[PDB]
């Protein structure tokens, strides 16, 4: 029956920045609107009831309004803390409720450089099998980094995994890890294990390696 | 002796639905067809009677019950519903015999910044019996912390404002209701057609 | 000091059965109306089950006919009874408390429901050793098990600032595997100890592994 749509789907402005989600209902719903914030791995949170209460102990810096089909959230002044989905849910008194399809917010901050860091793979695992081979990229700005493995200055492709942290709620930056994986038989055949990395804040291409058993 | 059938839907003024008004009808003839068909009525719904019939038979009494909920809801002016009208507001037995008559009142019922004299009973413990009229003003009660006529956390004001305005989705626009009961006691009959 | 907490969920055959509970504090569930709101991996928020004070209840369209919400007044407990699991039906499944035109005030921690044929394995872990008077980083490696999640903390708790652990990754295997990281003072290498505590629920796997320069 109602449909929520929200806009813009994601968005990035800085800290001290005013910020606008809208949410815009398929019909007139007069002011039947909450709005939430979830962060990553939590429940959402309510912010914002009937357009625009403040839910108690919610920073005044937000606030909301509309009524009918259109409304909006407004952070008057962004902080790191802010970096979260948001979702507007329709108030119904009778069921069924629905809620918008999210609005990502991400931080805009300064160019951050990552640290680098390789770690050969344990005893243990080889002692089992296999070799894992893991390279930390750690605290940059902004989130595009190229991370290169190479073996024996062999660029290896197809036989590694990367992951990335949600931005942090207090520096903003992000943290990447790359994991090589191969066979003991394949790992025992080379020398040079190295992680190669690219990114803006680097002037040139930073590489951490290790030799096989030392 | 026609029956009083203007008082009712003609009424200036409709009753909240947690304050549904009632009114007895007796000592007239009530012609219900001219109503069937007026086609202003979005519906005319019948229970243990037939329409189309009703000018034929005699009853004991008639109470004509009237208020404004929004469109949506008129589903559940029916027996064996369930939702926050049926089982807090309004509630129709299941032997139910009687007709349910609705329709638009946007025009009337509507405020450009929104109408908020018409309200429902949102916070309640348990459901209404049939014909109940629950008029409390009571602190709702949500935690064990009881709540001295406060509102605050867990302590919930049990009515609420519909908000009907002009933009509202016809779902959420308002609907004026009137629901005839036919009373078939032991004693003469009071009410019957042409 | 209003708390709801979940339990129940875990991984399923598909066309199996599950029952998710909700053990709350500070109100009585059977006083309020309350809702079960589920989260597919990476979407959106829908609307489950809910159930009025006085009884009634209701249902998204997608589990008609297969869920049941209920409670139990003595235990102040709300429950969802899942039938005929399918693959769809795979999320974080959260409760909360409606005070409808007032939105969902209060929401359990979300539990996890992973309807699969697959097996559950436990993960394996490994020591990410420091190298060699700046900054160090160390950590554990989580591998190979199923189904998420898994939880990681170092020192018991006790130590979260510069603390990194990532999101898992699918590996062509069909299990997943992760790193958590943290960075120290060089110079505590010798004298302070760092543990990472590693808990799988789902396979009743607990390791604390010490890692050592
Ligand atoms: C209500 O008033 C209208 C307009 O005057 C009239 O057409 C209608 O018959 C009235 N309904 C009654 C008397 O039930």
């Amino acid at each position: 029956a109602i449909q929520l749509t929200q806009s813009p789907s994601s968005l990035s402005a800085s800290v001290g920045d005013r910020v606008t989600i809208t949410c815009r209902a398929s019909q007139g719903i007069s002011s039947h609107l909450a709005w939430y914030q979830q962060k990553p791995g939590k429940a959402p949170k309510l912010l914002i009831f009937a357009a625009s209460t403040l839910q108690s102990g919610v920073p005044s810096r937000f606030s909301g309004s509309g009524s009918g089909t259109d409304f909006t959230l407004t952070i008057s002044s962004l902080q790191p803390e802010d970096f979260a989905t948001y979702y507007c849910q329709h108030l119904n008194s009778n069921p069924p409720i629905t809620f918008g399809q999210g609005t990502r917010l991400e931080i805009k901050r300064t160019v951050a450089a990552p640290s680098v860091f390789i770690f050969p793979p344990s005893d243990e695992q080889l002692k089992s099998g296999t070799a894992s081979v893991v390279c930390l990229l750690n605290n940059f700005y902004p989130r595009e980094a190229k991370v290169q493995w190479k073996v024996d200055n062999a660029l290896q492709s197809g036989n590694s995994q990367e992951s990335v942290t949600e931005q942090d709620s207090k520096d903003s930056t992000y943290s990447l890890s790359s994991t090589l994986t191969l066979s003991k038989a394949d790992y025992e055949k080379h020398k040079v294990y190295a992680c190669e990395v690219t990114h803006q804040g680097l002037s040139s291409p930073v590489t951490k390696s290790f030799n096989r058993g030392e | 002796n026609l029956c009083p059938f203007g008082e009712v839907f003609n009424a200036t003024r409709f009753a909240s639905v947690y304050a549904w008004n009632r009114k007895r009808i007796s000592n007239c003839v009530a012609d219900y067809s001219v109503l069937y068909n007026s086609a202003s009525f979005s519906t005319f719904k019948c229970y243990g009677v037939s329409p189309t019939k009703l000018n034929d038979l005699c009853f004991t009494n008639v109470y004509a019950d009237s208020f404004v909920i929004r469109g949506d809801e008129v589903r559940q002016i029916a027996p064996g519903q369930t939702g926050k009208i049926a089982d807090y507001n309004y509630k129709l037995p299941d032997d139910f015999t009687g007709c349910v008559i609705a329709w638009n009142s946007n025009n009337l019922d509507s405020k450009v910044g929104g109408n908020y004299n018409y309200r429902y009973r949102l916070f309640r413990k348990s459901n209404l019996k049939p014909f109940e009229r629950d008029i409390s003003t009571e602190i709702y009660q949500a935690g064990s912390k009881p709540c001295n006529g406060v509102e605050g956390f867990n302590c919930y004001f049990p009515l609420q404002s519909y908000g009907f305005q002009p933009t509202n989705g016809v779902g959420y626009q308002p609907y004026r209701v009137v629901v005839l009961s036919f009373e078939l006691l032991h004693a003469p009959a009071t009410v019957c057609g042409p | 000091e209003v708390q709801l907490v979940e339990s129940g969920g875990g991984l399923i055959q598909p066309g199996g059965s599950l029952r998710l509970s909700c053990a709350a504090s500070g109100f009585i569930v059977s006083r309020n109306y309350m809702n079960w709101v589920r989260q597919a991996p990476g979407k959106g928020l829908e609307w489950v089950a809910l159930i009025y004070s006085g009884g009634s209840t209701f249902y998204a369209d997608s589990v008609k006919g297969r869920f049941t919400i209920s409670r139990d007044n003595s235990k102040n407990t709300l429950y969802l009874q899942m039938n005929s699991l399918r693959a769809e039906d795979t999320a974080v499944y959260y409760c909360a408390r409606d005070l409808v035109v007032y939105g969902l005030d209060y929401w359990g921690q979300g539990t996890l429901v992973t309807v699969s044929s697959a097996s559950t394995k436990g993960p394996s872990v490994f020591p990410l050793a420091p190298s060699s008077g700046g900054t160090a980083a160390l950590g554990c490696l989580v591998k190979d098990y199923f189904p998420e999640p898994v939880t990681v903390s170092w020192n018991s708790g006790a130590l979260t600032s510069g603390v990194h652990t990532f999101p898992a990754v699918l590996q062509s295997s069909g299990l997943y595997s992760l790193s958590s990281v943290v960075t120290v003072p060089s110079s505590s290498l010798g004298t302070q100890t760092y543990i990472c505590n590693v808990n799988h629920k789902p396979s009743n796997t607990k390791v604390d592994k010490r890692v050592e320069p």
